[PDB]
């Protein structure tokens, strides 16, 4: 267990004096969640939560350049909405289908 | 009850959320719509929408039928679209074929003024600018048409003809009580059927009138007064769609 | 078609024959109109007319009924009536005696403002200045009640009603196409069997709109509109009939 200066809380396993395999990232200010695998202290894959239930859950980029999400499904909890897709570049966000109600995604 | 919207009505109706035009144009769609409904053999010619512009010149779109008929499980009307930058003299507008109605959905954007504009895509395409106009009215006519339930009936020969006994629509403030217009008068399919947050309705219950608006296409607005039966609606704003709906919400 | 008169209709195709109301005035009926509707339980409320008075304020009368008998050979509509001054509070208009309507009857010129004044008559009578304005409404009213021939008709229980399913006026520039509202349906008697010029018409065939004007009551004026079935009328002026009308002729 590894409480950073900032107030973040990494719970999980560590291999060489990094984040990896197992583990879960409580950020402090946003509380939000990221919970999977991560490789060379970075996110890969799992899943991201908000504070209110909506989240994203899919592929990371790794350690390499940011932990930035890559391709996955997002579900906000306001409307149910759920929508699959992908970061295209840039930060833009395309969707392969319209948004459809759903649920939240319970591995 | 009513057989056709008024303008002066759905102007009235819908003046709060921003729909409105100008005086003068006021005026000369008044003299103007019947000069047009008689030149052209249509029978009802109403006023579809205003579209924004890089100019003051906006595009007032009116819409006009002769038949309308009950075609493969769908209500089709054989609509007409006409259009203008002042409400004296109108123009038609051509309907556009599929390649050019699939090249003309990715030129994003607020459309000039003048109607021989012409856009380049990629090799270059050049697509005129009506066409755009074109291809986003039928995009926002097959996305937002919407009329209370029941209002329209199938008669021999299969026409979909006005239910002139139509009672309105109890509960107004539910999306069960309104469906699109090319939804077949016995098929149970209405708004509620489409995506779940795409529709607002504001039902003020003590005068009786509900407001439908588009989030979707967020400059759609229709009007259904109970007491009195009159429904109308209009596009007010450009006809860009709302992709990023799952955010927003 | 319609169910009810519409207050914009009216105002909007009767400005020509100037009657008109304020702008305040205007909003405030729009806003109270259906209040006092709904407190006294009426299903039809509207403006009846417009009264000028000495001083500024003015006497706008709204009336409402709420089912219209057929009663001694005639259609009996239950009205009660309401006055203000301005479009906000809407106070009772009682109604008046007979010989105090004929004492009315002999008072003339525009009456004043404030409903608080009493007139003198001839052994000395005082006549409250709201028993005049009764008295003068409803004689306009008996006299000029236009509606559409035949726009409504008997039913089950024997009330009449609207007429759902109406096919229009047919040869609207005539009087024959109108009658008054105390007249049965079935019956022939119509806005035609009156005295031969009393009444007269105007009409546009292209907007298909008809004007009728009251000559026995000059302030009183109704407009039939043929494309959309919407009909009404609006009175404006003082509620003094010119009986010099023969020599207007």
């Amino acid at each position: 267990t590894y409480t950073y200066p900032n107030g973040d809380i990494y719970q999980g396993a560590f291999w060489a004096g990094k984040r990896h395999g197992k583990g879960m990232y409580h950020y402090k200010g946003p509380c939000c969640q990221l919970v999977g695998d991560w490789a060379d202290g970075g996110f890969t894959y799992g899943r991201w939560v908000y504070a209110d239930g909506s989240m994203f859950m899919g592929k990371f980029g790794g350690a390499a350049a940011d932990s930035k999400p890559t391709a996955g499904s997002y579900f906000y909890s306001s409307s149910s909405l759920v929508q699959e897709g992908h970061f295209a570049k840039d930060g833009s966000w395309v969707g392969h289908r319209d948004p459809a109600v759903g649920k939240e995604f319970s591995v | 009850v009513q057989l056709e919207p008024n303008i002066t009505l759905v102007l009235k109706h819908l003046a709060s959320c921003g729909a409105v035009v100008s005086a003068e144009q006021q005026a000369a769609l008044d003299h103007s719509i019947p000069i047009k409904r008689i030149e052209a053999g249509l029978r009802s010619l109403t006023l579809w929408g205003r579209l924004t512009t890089l100019n003051g010149k906006d595009y007032l779109v009116a819409e006009g039928y002769n038949v309308a008929s009950s075609k493969e499980g769908a209500a089709v009307y054989e609509t007409k679209y006409f259009y203008s930058q002042d409400g004296a003299r109108w123009s038609d507008l051509q309907p556009v074929d599929s390649e050019t109605a699939t090249r003309c959905a990715r030129i994003k954007g607020m459309l000039s003024g003048d109607p021989a504009k012409n856009y380049e895509l990629e090799l270059v395409f050049q697509i005129p600018e009506l066409a755009v106009l074109r291809c986003r009215v039928d995009a926002i006519a097959t996305a937002t048409s919407v009329i209370p339930t029941d209002s329209t009936i199938l008669n021999a020969a299969s026409q979909v003809v006005p239910n002139r006994l139509f009672a309105g629509a109890a509960y107004p403030e539910k999306l069960e009580s309104y469906q699109h217009r090319f939804s077949l008068p016995g098929s149970g399919v209405t708004l509620s059927q489409d995506l779940r947050g795409t529709w607002a309705v504001q039902y003020d219950a003590f005068k009786g009138v509900a407001q439908v608006r588009s989030l979707l296409f967020p400059g759609y607005f229709f009007y259904y007064a109970a007491n009195e039966l009159t429904w109308g609606s209009l596009y007010v704003g450009d006809g860009l769609r709302n992709n990023d709906l799952i955010f927003m919400l």
